[PDB]
């Protein structure tokens, strides 16, 4: 979070045109998209990651 | 067929018993049945579509969320249901959320 | 006929498509109580009275079995 804040902020700081723009906010997102477990390659360690939050909840019982 | 007759296959299909071993849940089938057999409610297979999509999207199951649109695409090529808006808000109704996993064509 | 094995060919893969839409949304409903369920809105049917009595039939065979 943090760091794809820090290049879209730099980003449209510096730069003269609303075209690139479209270009810190996207990148924001696909930064977002790539670091955390988000995108279709992802999904089989997601899968793994739910049952660390089924074992989290299964506590609370 | 008659409906009579056809809501005796459903409650020999739901109950694993015979229909001449209980007579109270076949009464209650075809007093329910017969009493409202006509809808109560108008046809729209176009909202229910898209409720089954917004149930797809809810899984991020988004690959059998257009996936469905070619499926109910075939249910209209073919076209030998008079109401496809029924079986499908039917299975709608009856729907179950993970909010997990994939799962494939099996092609 | 030709033509009347070419109906058939169209139920027949009807019946497969929506059994194809019974898994995806993950019901209890099996083929072949969904063969009923088909014919039953073929004639028209009420769907929120259909599901009331599957509804009820089956909290009479796991209520009572």
């Amino acid at each position: 979070l943090e760091c794809s804040w820090d290049e879209l902020w730099n980003k449209v700081q510096q730069a003269q045109d609303l075209d690139h723009i479209i270009a810190a906010h996207e990148v924001f997102l696909d930064t977002i998209i790539s670091r955390c477990l988000l995108d279709s390659d992802s999904r089989a360690l997601l899968n793994q990651l739910r049952a660390v939050f089924d074992q989290i909840i299964e506590l609370q019982n | 067929k008659s409906p009579n007759v056809l809501l005796q296959n459903l409650c020999c299909r739901i109950l694993g018993r015979s229909e001449a071993d209980v007579a109270q849940q076949f009464q209650y089938a075809v007093r329910v049945i017969g009493s409202n057999f006509a809808p109560t409610v108008e046809r729209d297979e176009f909202l229910v579509a898209e409720k089954i999509k917004k149930e797809l999207i809810r899984q991020r199951r988004e690959a059998d969320a257009a996936l469905f649109s070619e499926l109910h695409r075939k249910l209209h090529s073919q076209g030998v249901l008079k109401n496809k808006w029924s079986i499908l808000y039917l299975l709608l109704s009856l729907s179950e959320d993970p909010r997990r996993q994939p799962s494939k064509v099996s092609s | 006929a030709a033509a009347a094995a070419a109906n058939l060919n169209a139920v027949r893969e009807t019946m497969d498509v929506l059994l194809e839409i019974s898994r995806i949304l993950n019901t209890g409903l099996d083929m072949e109580t969904l063969s009923i369920c088909v014919r039953l809105c073929e004639q028209g049917i009420n769907p929120e009275a259909l599901s009331s009595v599957i509804k009820e039939l089956r909290k009479a065979t796991e209520a009572l079995k």
